[PDB]
RNA sequence: GGAACUUUACCAGAUCCGGACAGGAUGAGAUUGACAGAUUGAGUGUUCUUUCUCGAUUCCCUGAAUGGUGGUGCAUGGCCGCUUAUGGUCGGUGGAGUGAUUUGUUUGGUUGAUUCCGUCAACGGACGAGAUCCAAGCUGCCCAGUAGAAUUCAGAAUUGCCCAUAGGAUAGCGCAUUCGGUCGAAUUCUUCUCUGCGGGAUUCCUUUGUAAUUGCACAAGGUGAAAUUUUGGGCAACAGCAGGUCUGUGAUGCUCCUCAAUGUUCUGGGCGACACGCGCACUACAAUGUCAGUGAGAACAAGAAAACGAACCUACUUGAUCAAAAGAGUGGGGAAACCCCGGAAUCACAUAGACCCACUUGGGACCGAGGAUUGCAAUUUGGUCGCGCAACGAGGAAUGUCUCGUAGGCGCAGCUCAUCAAACUGUGCCGAUUACGUCCCU
């Protein structure tokens, strides 16, 4: 009846991944409908800098890359029954959003 | 570099201003401002 | 430029060493047993060293070779 | 204007007390904000980088700067002159010192 | 007059004297891309704190 | 309204950059070696990673209560939603962080650079690092500038396997010749927990189990 | 390093001290700021006249201090470039030397490779190479209300005899096609798509190949999505270099300036001034073209704000009872959600379109008059009408880069960025010739 959103963003594949499946195993043992982990497309952040820092020499450039991994979880459940299924001790550099889908 | 090659003047050197002393200015004094927080120094009212 | 870099032929040597019986002519069954009997970071070398251990192998049916002994 | 008035200055001498670190944005313009028991009160960076200036001269503090930030922090020395400045009362410690 | 007079042309926000490196405050070479406002020298320098890695 | 999720992350980089920088400046003295943090609804509850954890808490938490008002008063964090952990390396010669500080204290202290170097290599050598190298530039003898790098064990550094393999670490020490560069990197050792190396086998050696 | 101001470091001026601190001379008048009038480029207390106001914050002069895009990169740090795209580099212990030094690290084959194989006064090592790494292919699990599909029930539209202008060619022969607004319902599913871990390629297989006459390999073909470092990157030893940077930094040593300042602000001008020479771009010299129609069609991306929304990006409407460029309004998007079903330009067209070999409807240099818009400032940038009679008809001696989704052609995005890309960093589109060699040159 009533849908919860669960958001998972991080910069860490094995951090997200990793809080992604503790958050499925939660709501599996809370025995809960579940419409999956959605791995939404990951986004590449890319700057591209001069290496020197004077301009002499060949112009050589450096491209520096961040990677942003999201995951969203569809769940039939109250919020104290959502709030049960989060509360663990979660992991650093990932955060995880709560959203009430109408 | 940027040497110091000085500089020609083709006016005065302009004087340091000095605050004009008035000695028990209290006593020789008048209207009071009339703007709420205060020519009116403070407001500069005139 | 094929060639067996001396870190995959040593590493497929000590693997015929260890296993001769356990070893084939094929080079997917012996892939399929070289991924259990070696821990490697890459999957390249471990293919390589496959190889060159079927290699090793068909050299040595034919007669021994220099670099390995078996007991 | 690096001309502070004292009722501005003695507000930030009894913030430096009450909290044992000041951290103030090194930039020209803008407002350095504060609390002293609640509320806010706002000073010109400019003037409390030139108090604390004249307070690193005199040794009185130690001063840090990362970032386009200062961090000035209190010595022994430097609570025992601000209880004195602000005549507070002794025993008097900043909340850092204070279990 | 001279409080008003100074750096009357530095309080208008435009202009690339307004924007500077949140590290140095050196207006040249602002990274303002993600509103990181980083010089690229000292975003080459930080970068691998910020999250940036070096690939391909 | 929220910001965008990728600029929510890049808020946090350079937040963290912000942190460290701060934390490094004001540390220097003390031997630290990392810091991290880990926002929650409740807390922020920032760990910082150090040698002389005795010298970082202080007194009564002095230092720590210090440290707790620079980073509040400068990222404006509520009353309560902070604070601060100090917590002693495992292993002191298995950080280049630490190890380099070290190495500049004993420069300031107007030791001879060679001994600094042998000793800070001799100390990593003991301290289980698979290898060790100290590098040294600048006006050590006289007006010419030289460069002199010491070595010890194995070093790799090709590919982005030695990111992880190897720590590295430099600060400049200013002295009354100028400025002199100072430069740790450490191998670590592979351990299977994974608190210190890699916890990952060498991209270059192939092991070979033994048969039962 | 695309400079209107700022930036800006330069020039002509004019403010402020942002000289802390200590010691003096003061002093609850130490001081601060000022309306007006004139000073001035300044309705700049800038200084004065003039009185007010502020109040121990500050003045005064003595050392000191401070800042500097002052100097010196031949004092340095750090970083970068280069040597140096190739296969290089260094211990130990043993051997050889009176010694510097040498051997290992040799020659033969093999290889991009100090890559392997064989040999061996060396024997053991360490580093580079390779490995690792990150993207492109092909595929497994997962996965969808930020992605799709196929059905079924409706609602609808065309519906047969139909022969252009002169009207060719180019499939169809239980059940005719269509209709992202018909904003239709229902049901199912994952062909495409998303993506964290997997797999897949290893010379693996085959030559009465080559070589071998141990090997290490190699050439063809096979298998395959991919067949040789699979492909494009990243990383990259050890020595160097008086290479660049003291204009990135609260990187700095030594010096220089320091209150009519080499600090700092503000005003005006310069950084864009021309006879010229040179580097690199962009547009041309037309017909395999230029105008004017129609058609079909990508990818990479970016979007709003401190100490309730508002700035940012958008669609749609309107302006519109009448050019463009505008300008409004209304929604949406924090970005797999809006833009977006991303209508890119190359390109196509049997468009029965214009031109017809000319410096011409080729080519837009350059300039005139109007109007918009960015901006604090336009003496910026679009858009409209003139100008074109500016060269230029394919470029001497010279000289760059490049081997397959490549060259070349064509757009698009990001970036700097109020405004302004002939730039760069990416990205897709269309797509060749040649070679598959060699040491002639370097
Ligand atoms: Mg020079
Ligand atoms: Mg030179
Ligand atoms: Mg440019
Ligand atoms: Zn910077």
């Amino acid at each position: 009846g009533q849908t919860v959103r669960l958001t998972i963003t991080s910069r860490n594949a094995k951090a997200v991944e990793s809080v992604t499946s503790q958050l499925l195993t939660r709501a599996r043992d809370e025995k809960v409908t579940i419409h999956g982990p959605v791995r939404l497309p990951t986004r590449t952040l890319k700057i591209t800098t001069r290496k020197t820092p004077c301009g002499n020499g060949t112009n050589t450039w450096d491209t520096f890359e961040l990677k942003i991994y999201k995951r969203i979880i569809d769940l039939h459940a109250p919020t104290e029954q959502v709030k049960k299924i989060t509360s663990f001790t979660m992991e650093s550099g990932v955060d995880v959003s709560i959203t009430i889908l109408d | 570099g940027k040497k110091k090659k000085k500089r020609i003047f083709t006016k005065p050197k302009k004087p340091t201003h000095r605050h004009k002393l008035e000695k028990m200015r209290a006593l020789k004094y008048r209207q009071d401002c009339p703007h709420p927080q205060c020519y009116c120094g403070k407001c500069h009212l005139t | 430029g094929k060639i067996r870099t001396k870190t995959v032929k040593r590493a497929s040597r000590q693997v015929v060493e260890k296993y001769y019986s356990k070893l084939n002519f094929d080079f997917y069954q012996n892939k399929r047993v070289i991924m259990d009997v070696t821990i490697a970071e890459s999957k390249k070398l471990k293919n390589k060293i496959a190889g060159y251990t079927t290699h090793i192998m068909k050299r040595l049916a034919r007669g021994p070779v220099r670099g390995i002994s078996l007991k | 204007s690096t001309y502070v008035p004292k009722p501005s200055r003695d507000n930030v001498y009894r913030f430096f007390f009450t909290e044992g670190v000041i951290a103030c944005k090194k930039d020209r313009m803008g407002t350095w904000t504060g609390t002293l028991g609640g509320n806010t009160f706002t000073v010109p960076c400019i003037q409390v980088m030139q108090l604390m200036r004249s307070l690193k001269s005199r040794n009185l503090i130690k001063e840090q700067y990362a970032w386009r930030h200062y961090y000035w922090t209190l010595n022994d020395e430097g609570i025992a002159y601000m209880r004195s400045y602000l005549h507070l009362a002794p025993s008097a410690m900043p909340n850092t010192q204070k279990p | 007059g001279h409080l008003d007079q100074w750096r009357s042309r530095q309080k208008i926000g435009m202009g690339k004297g307004a924007r500077c490196c949140v590290i140095c405050s050196n207006q040249k070479a602002l990274i303002r891309k993600y509103e990181l406002n980083v010089c690229r020298q000292c975003f080459r320098e930080n970068a691998e704190h910020i999250g940036f890695t070096k690939l391909r | 309204g929220p910001l965008s999720k990728k600029r929510m992350i890049i808020r946090d980089g350079v937040f963290y950059a912000e942190l460290f920088e701060f934390l490094k400046r004001e540390l220097a003295e003390e031997g630290f070696s990392g810091v991290s943090y880990h926002v929650t609804t409740l807390r922020t509850e920032i760990v910082i990673k150090a040698t002389k954890t005795r010298e970082v808490l202080g007194v009564n938490g002095r230092r720590i209560r210090e440290l707790t008002a620079c980073i509040q008063q400068r990222f404006n964090y509520k009353e309560g939603k902070l604070q601060l952990y100090v917590e002693r390396v495992e292993v002191r010669g298995l950080s280049a962080m630490a190890q380099v500080e070290s190495l500049r204290f004993k420069l300031l202290s107007n030791l001879q650079v060679r001994r600094a170097a042998m000793g800070i290599i001799r100390y990593v050598m003991e301290s289980g690092a698979k290898g060790c190298e100290v590098t040294v530039g600048g006006k050590i003898k006289g007006q010419r500038a030289k460069s002199m790098t010491f070595r010890d064990g194995y070093m790799i550094k090709s590919g982005t396997a030695h990111k992880s393999f190897v720590d590295s670490a430099c600060r400049h020490c200013y002295m009354r010749a100028g400025c002199i560069g100072v430069k740790v990197k450490i191998m670590l050792p592979g351990d299977s927990t994974g608190r210190n190396g890699p916890s990952e086998p060498l991209p270059d050696v192939i092991t070979v189990i033994e048969p039962k």
